[PDB]
């Protein structure tokens, strides 16, 4: 996984020297943030149960044709199933940013994720109109402040330059 | 029966010959598949000619 | 036509008499217009060089995390022998023997066409670059772990089936009786146990995979030497698909060890 | 040229082929009694609208329990399925008619009728019923001894396609008895 | 490695004693239908990107649970590397099938799968419903009888075709019990 | 170039050894196979342009709603784009039957078109659904043999499940 | 063993993918050798006992210097177990007409030979004659058919080449 | 590498055209005289341990000077590897013949060979009289002229590979000197 104190803790083994003062004050900066960064956390939390739908039924108004007869939308179970789909990725933010890098997401949502939706045919742009719709969205004054609005909007924008 | 396979038909044209026995150009035949619509409008006045509402 | 003739370039290799000149004006009259492309394919082949041993090791860093596999060192400034050891033989082995020069060369532009699974735009490179064939091979079967640090045996026999190629793979170092200066340990008072203090250290560690890292090495290893030495040896093929460690520590090229 | 016509149902997307004048000499040379066999699904699919509509109402009018309340005749757009599904054994039982076997009206129409008439709460002996009543159909088309209207025919005999179709729509009620 | 030319000099290795016209009477009827065998995989290679893809789907509509919250095919990481480990079974039979017999699939893949299935903790109890999905389909491929897609080919009986095919994927279930 | 003659003299090639009469009963079968796959080649030499406008009606017929913006088909220089897009599969299919093997597909039209069709947004759920209209309509004994209708519409499938 | 099947299949998993459409090319080629080759298999198959005390007693009849003690060949069942030793080398070269390819051929008929019949003071020479006086009577009209008669010869000769 | 059916569309890849009658009658003259090249490599390949271990005498015989001390052909290993760089560059030719271009010798025998004999001081004007040698041989067998052996081929003339031949190899003797 990826954060601040196991990306920086590996070069010490990896090298084989011991822990230095370097990485000392790299956990020092990981301060700065841990009062500034688990606000959003503890804020989407109890706020996905009505952004599930608002975001979930983005995307459709984008692309209507999903819900046409033949293709990966033709059956309502298809949609219960693809609300479902949405509620994996934002639930994985809430580990990325209770962690504080995004080893939630580069080892359990993008490894293999261009794969199985070339097989199965998923249309990679819908979630471009998926979880981008909460970035359009978002406002500094209303819902939370601006440090969640430079990190929660930071790692929205690591995941759409990951399924494109 | 999947999702891309349901109430899919063929669909059939014909045109015959305009005499007996002579050769036409202008007979031909469709064999065009396509997909058998749900058919609201003759849905409404064959149920309310038979029974009552429908409307549960 | 352009002008009143077209006469060719005085910049034009190949132009003046070389007929009885003296040495110094022989070699200035061969050479005259070919500096330049002789140094532009030797910084090329040497970013080639350069380019896919990175490429490899992105496998080796995933996601931006260390693994087990880089592990340099264990013990305080246990690299820095490490560093004089991998560039020090890196010259040692660049004062080698005129045979083995273009032995080099020939297999290189052999094993890598085979590892290029039919892609013609990649044989085309390999062709004119010797150093890139050197480079892929060794950052290929260093990626996917086959050489001889991370094939362990599992069973009690195979101990004894390593054995018994590598003394016999070792007719390659020693040309007869006497030994090679291709297969040197080292060459200061201490660099000789400072081979060995990290030689168990890089072979235990590298023990410890996961059950994921194990189990899709011991079929990478096996279809390698089964394309590499055993290209119709059933018999061959008959201990290199249940037995992986033995299609593994044979080394497919003329290394001299 | 029939296994290029029925490539054009089995592929899974919708294509389309035509057939000028001079490779309708082709299908008469193909196919034994073309001319009456032509004229036979010609007679099946000009009247299909009407033909579905006398089959959902006499299974109303000899039971009148589907358009209770619960009935499965019952909720409109579920009394849409009915006549949407109604002339799909009708578009391929054609098709069965054209092809001159019904292996493509086996595999793409009843295969796994049974079982998805039971999963979702069709009555199975009206669904013999509704269907019977189309085998009554056809043969009253092919022969011409239909009731209200009659077609054009050139004269003669066409009791063996009568038969034929016969052959067809009781493929039809044992795939859902 | 060995294919069904060589499954006779199989024998014949230790035989002390040579194959003439006593065994290749057996192998001049697999020439008979050559052309056969050649165009019964064209049907296998037709169709890889579906087959791989509704085996998996198949389980899931079945035994939904390997996808839940304790699962081994939980994440992306697992389940793209579960359709690589689903289509490199597709890959290994069909090398068996112009062989005509196992001997590329059960020791260049299979020999000793319980070492690396049960040294990772896959279930092997919907491994072989992941198995006769793929028979199911493979079956029903050498026929033309899939509802969707349909082949054109010449005409003729392919039961030893069909039968071959169910008989490659039996021991597949044996190497992982 | 994946050719049979180059399968056959590469496995020679990496075992050291001659050429072999095993390879040569392969030779033998291409010149039974080449007069049943060249004229699949000619006749589509002679018909590309007619076959190639004819496949991308049933790309905007099965999906009419890339015409919208923000899609691939809004403006027409783009559309113009699509027939190009297209004939160079079907120039790839009449170059490889030429060659015999799968040599020219699998190199220079599909070997990196994956990372590129999601890059800008293109699905290929209408680039298999243009040809297979195009392998569709087309009968067996009307146009060629009983033959190049078997192995010219195997080249062509080869495409729909090498892209899904 | 390489054969003609075997070995495209050999290369099929090599690049890890399925057959091509040119690997299907490959197997018709043997079907149109299949018949040729295998009246050349039964050519041998009845007239094998025949031919070992042939052509065995033929290299005896060019070397004296066997006939004298000093060698390996000086009693009766040596000349006995000599006349094994072509049995074998006739039970394999009937088996390559059956699968085609030169399979049987390397591994136990040229692969190893040098060791056990050099440290063994058996020499080749006295093998080569032997094998030639098989391939300096071939009556092409007479014993097969004509095609028949330039393969049985080409099989006759890998073990001249290989061997001296 | 690239045969000849790939160099017939590799320099029709940049007209950005198709490859229809014109250039196809060539190549359908190919497979015409393809019965006839593969009746010309069985006639290399079945003589090769021979005119390998021709020349490398058949060289010293005109000079002998190469088999005195300070000779580069001088001890046995400098033959044992000369007699193994010998067959090297006549499997490679054969290779060419087989697969119609010379897109398979200069890539990967001519690719910087006399980069390499002066490296160790080979000389060349034996290595062309030593090609040479093993050149006319080569015109004598597709074409059978040769006094000790006779190939049974029908009817036909062999000068359309006699200057073929010729040609893949004088390209190797002017690339390496
Ligand atoms: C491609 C091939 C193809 C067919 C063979 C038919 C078959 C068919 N019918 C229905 C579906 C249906 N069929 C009926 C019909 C009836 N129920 C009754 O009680 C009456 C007896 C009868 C009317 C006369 C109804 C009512 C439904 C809808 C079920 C529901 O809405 O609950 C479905 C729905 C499930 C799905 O979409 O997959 C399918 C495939 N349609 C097709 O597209
Ligand atoms: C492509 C469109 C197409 C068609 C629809 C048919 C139409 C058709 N049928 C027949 C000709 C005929 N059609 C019938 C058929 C019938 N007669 C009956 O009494 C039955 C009620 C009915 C069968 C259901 C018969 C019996 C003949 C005469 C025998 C024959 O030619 O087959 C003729 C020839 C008429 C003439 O000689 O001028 C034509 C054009 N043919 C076509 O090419
Ligand atoms: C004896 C043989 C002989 C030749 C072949 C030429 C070769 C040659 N060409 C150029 C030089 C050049 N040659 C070309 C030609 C081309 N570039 C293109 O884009 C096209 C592919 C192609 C012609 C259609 C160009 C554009 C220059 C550049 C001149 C400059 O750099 O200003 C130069 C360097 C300039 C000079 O020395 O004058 C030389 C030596 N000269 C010779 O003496
Ligand atoms: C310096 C020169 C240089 C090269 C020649 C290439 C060679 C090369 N290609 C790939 C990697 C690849 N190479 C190809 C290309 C091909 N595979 C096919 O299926 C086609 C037949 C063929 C193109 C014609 C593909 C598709 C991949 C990705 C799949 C893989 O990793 O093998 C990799 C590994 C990439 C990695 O480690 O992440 C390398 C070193 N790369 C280079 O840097
Ligand atoms: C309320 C009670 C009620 C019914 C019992 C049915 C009445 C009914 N009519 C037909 C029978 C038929 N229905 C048609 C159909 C048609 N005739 C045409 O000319 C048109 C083109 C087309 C739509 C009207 C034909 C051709 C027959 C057979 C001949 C006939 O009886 O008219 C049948 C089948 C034969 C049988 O009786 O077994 C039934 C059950 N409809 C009802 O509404
Ligand atoms: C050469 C021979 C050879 C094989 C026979 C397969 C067998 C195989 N499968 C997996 C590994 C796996 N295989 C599966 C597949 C499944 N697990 C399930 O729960 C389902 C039953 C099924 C999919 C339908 C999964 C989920 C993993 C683990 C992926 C991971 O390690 O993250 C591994 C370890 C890592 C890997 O190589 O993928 C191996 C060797 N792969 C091979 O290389
Ligand atoms: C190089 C590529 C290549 C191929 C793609 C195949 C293509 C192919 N298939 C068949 C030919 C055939 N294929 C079948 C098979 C079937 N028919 C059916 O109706 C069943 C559904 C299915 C059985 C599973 C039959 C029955 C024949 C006729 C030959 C025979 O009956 O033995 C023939 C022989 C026709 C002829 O030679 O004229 C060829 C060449 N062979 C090749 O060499
Ligand atoms: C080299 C590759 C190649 C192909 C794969 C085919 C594909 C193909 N078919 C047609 C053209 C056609 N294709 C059909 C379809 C069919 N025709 C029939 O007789 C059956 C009913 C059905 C096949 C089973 C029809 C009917 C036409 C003519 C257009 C029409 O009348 O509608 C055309 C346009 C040519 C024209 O203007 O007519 C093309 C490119 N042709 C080719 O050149
Ligand atoms: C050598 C072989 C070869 C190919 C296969 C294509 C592949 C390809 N296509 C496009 C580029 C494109 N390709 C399409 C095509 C389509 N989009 C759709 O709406 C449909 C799905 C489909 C037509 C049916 C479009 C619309 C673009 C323009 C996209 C863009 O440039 O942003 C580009 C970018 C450069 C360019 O625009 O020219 C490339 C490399 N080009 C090649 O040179
Ligand atoms: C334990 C695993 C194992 C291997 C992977 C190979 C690898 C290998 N091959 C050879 C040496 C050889 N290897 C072969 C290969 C073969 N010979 C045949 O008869 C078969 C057709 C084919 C597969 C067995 C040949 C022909 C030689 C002699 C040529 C040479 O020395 O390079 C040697 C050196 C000589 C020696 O064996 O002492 C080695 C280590 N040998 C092994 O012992
Ligand atoms: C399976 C491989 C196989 C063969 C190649 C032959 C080889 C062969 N031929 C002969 C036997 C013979 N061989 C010949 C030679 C010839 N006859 C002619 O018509 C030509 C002129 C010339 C062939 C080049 C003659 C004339 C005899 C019989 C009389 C004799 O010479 O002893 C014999 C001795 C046994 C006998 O009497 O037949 C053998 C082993 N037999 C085999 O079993
Ligand atoms: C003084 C030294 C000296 C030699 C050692 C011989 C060796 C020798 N033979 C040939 C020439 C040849 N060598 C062969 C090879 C063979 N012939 C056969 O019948 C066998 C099948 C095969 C040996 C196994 C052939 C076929 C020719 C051409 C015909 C001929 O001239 O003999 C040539 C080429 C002549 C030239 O340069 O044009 C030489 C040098 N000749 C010499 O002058
Ligand atoms: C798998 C291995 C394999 C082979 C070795 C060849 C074997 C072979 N060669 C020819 C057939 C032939 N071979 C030759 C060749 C020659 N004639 C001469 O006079 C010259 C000396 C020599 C020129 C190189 C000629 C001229 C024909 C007749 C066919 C033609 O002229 O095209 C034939 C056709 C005759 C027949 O069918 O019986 C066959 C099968 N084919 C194979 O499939
Ligand atoms: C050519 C003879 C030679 C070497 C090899 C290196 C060996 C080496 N690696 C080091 C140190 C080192 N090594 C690695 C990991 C390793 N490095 C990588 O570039 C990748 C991809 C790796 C994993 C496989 C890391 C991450 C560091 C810490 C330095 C850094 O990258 O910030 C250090 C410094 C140790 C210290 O600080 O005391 C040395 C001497 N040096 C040499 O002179």
């Amino acid at each position: 996984m990826k954060s601040v104190i196991t990306t920086v803790v590996s070069a010490a083994d990896a090298a084989g020297r011991f822990p230095s003062n370097s990485d000392l004050e790299s956990i020092q900066g990981n301060i700065q943030r841990s009062a500034a960064r688990l606000e959003a956390a503890e804020k989407l939390a109890g706020n996905h149960e009505a952004v599930v739908k608002e975001a979930g039924d983005a995307c459709f108004a984008k692309y209507a044709y999903l819900k046409n007869p033949g293709e990966a939308g033709e059956n309502q179970e298809k949609i219960n199933k693809c609300y479902r789909d949405v509620d994996h990725y934002m639930r994985l933010v809430n580990y990325c940013l209770v962690v504080g890098g995004t080893g939630p997401l580069d080892e359990w949502g993008i490894a293999g994720a261009r794969e199985v939706y070339r097989t199965l045919n998923l249309p990679t742009s819908a979630y471009v109109a998926s979880i981008a719709y909460t970035r359009d969205r978002l406002c500094v004054p209303r819902d939370m402040s601006a440090q969640a609005g430079v990190e929660f909007s930071a790692y929205l924008d690591y995941l759409i330059n990951a399924l494109s | 029966f999947p999702a891309r396979i349901r109430n899919k038909a063929p669909a059939m044209e014909f045109r015959r010959p305009s005499f007996a026995n002579t050769e036409d150009p202008s007979a031909y035949f469709m064999l065009q598949k396509e997909t058998v619509p749900l058919r609201m409008a003759l849905a409404e006045k064959l149920l309310t000619k038979l029974g009552r509402k429908g409307d549960g | 036509l352009t002008g009143y003739d077209s006469k060719s370039s005085p910049n034009f290799p190949n132009r003046a008499a070389t007929r009885e000149r003296r040495t110094v004006s022989f070699n200035a009259r061969v050479a005259r217009n070919k500096s330049q492309a002789k140094k532009i394919l030797e910084k090329a082949d040497e970013f080639f060089a350069r380019s896919v041993t990175m490429q490899y090791k992105a496998f080796a860093c995933p996601n931006g995390v260390y693994d087990i596999q880089c592990t340099e060192g264990t013990v305080k400034g246990a690299a820095y022998e490490k560093r004089a050891m991998a560039v020090s033989a890196a010259f040692r082995a660049k004062q080698a023997s005129p045979a083995a020069k273009a032995r080099a060369l020939f297999e290189n532009r052999r094993h890598a066409i085979i590892a290029s699974h039919e892609c013609q735009h990649e044989e085309d490179l390999f062709v004119r670059f010797p150093k890139l064939s050197a480079a892929y091979m060794m950052g290929k079967t260093e990626a996917m772990r086959t050489c001889s640090r991370y094939v362990v045996p599992d069973s009690l026999e195979e101990e004894y089936m390593a054995a018994s190629v590598d003394r016999q793979m070792k007719e390659r170092a020693c040309p007869g009786g006497v030994y090679a200066s291709s297969c040197v340990e080292g060459n200061a008072k201490g660099q000789a146990e400072q081979a060995r203090v990290a030689a168990l250290a890089t072979a235990f560690r590298s023990a410890q995979k996961s059950a994921s890292k194990t189990t899709a090495e011991r079929y990478s290893s096996a279809a390698y030497g089964r394309d590499h030495f055993a290209h119709g040896c059933s018999y061959e093929e008959s201990v290199f698909n249940t037995y992986p460690a033995t299609a593994a520590a044979m080394r497919s090229k003329s290394y001299n060890y | 040229m029939l296994d290029a016509f029925s490539r054009v149902v089995v592929n899974s997307d919708a294509k389309a082929a035509y057939v000028g004048g001079s490779d309708l000499q082709a299908l008469k040379s193909f196919i034994a009694d073309g001319n009456k066999r032509l004229d036979a699904v010609n007679s099946i699919v000009s009247n299909a609208s009407c033909m579905v509509s006398d089959a959902v109402s006499g299974m109303i009018c000899e039971n009148p329990g589907l358009i209770s309340p619960g009935g499965n005749c019952y909720t409109n757009r579920r009394m849409a399925a009915c006549l949407r599904d109604g002339e799909i054994i009708l578009r391929y039982v054609s098709y069965a008619l054209l092809a001159g076997d019904a292996s493509v009206l086996e595999d793409r129409c009843l295969n796994g009728l049974k079982e998805t008439y039971i999963a979702l709460g069709v009555p199975t002996n009206s669904s013999i019923r509704a269907v019977s009543i189309m085998k009554a159909q056809a043969v009253a088309f092919i022969t011409n001894t239909a009731t209200e209207r009659k077609m054009s025919f050139a004269a003669g005999d066409c009791t063996s396609l009568a038969s034929e179709v016969a052959s067809y729509f009781d493929r039809v009620g044992a795939a859902i008895s």
